[PDB]
């Protein structure tokens, strides 16, 4: 539900990123990460929680690189 | 864990 919308938003983030639309990609990454953090906050299972952290960390790493690039300008 | 990632998200939005 919340993970379905996170997937939708993150697919757009990756698409915008591949098109070099950096400010737009960054917002979609932030928004998708927010939703994934909301799913994580509501999850009790340790494997699911740990796997969700890996997914979030991977998207966070990409968005931190985009922000660093935009900040240089 | 959630706090570290939420801090990373807030810094991203600064």
């Amino acid at each position: 539900p919340q993970s379905t919308a996170a997937a939708t938003v993150l697919k757009r983030a990756v698409e915008l990123d591949s098109e070099s639309r950096y400010p737009q990609a960054l917002v979609c990454y932030q928004e998708g990460i927010d939703l994934l953090l909301q799913v994580l906050k509501g999850t009790k299972d340790n494997t699911k929680r740990c796997n969700l952290r890996e997914k979030i960390s991977k998207y966070m790493d990409r968005a931190e690189n985009i922000k660093k690039y935009l900040d240089q300008e | 864990m959630e706090d570290q990632l939420s801090r990373r998200l807030a810094a991203l939005r600064n």
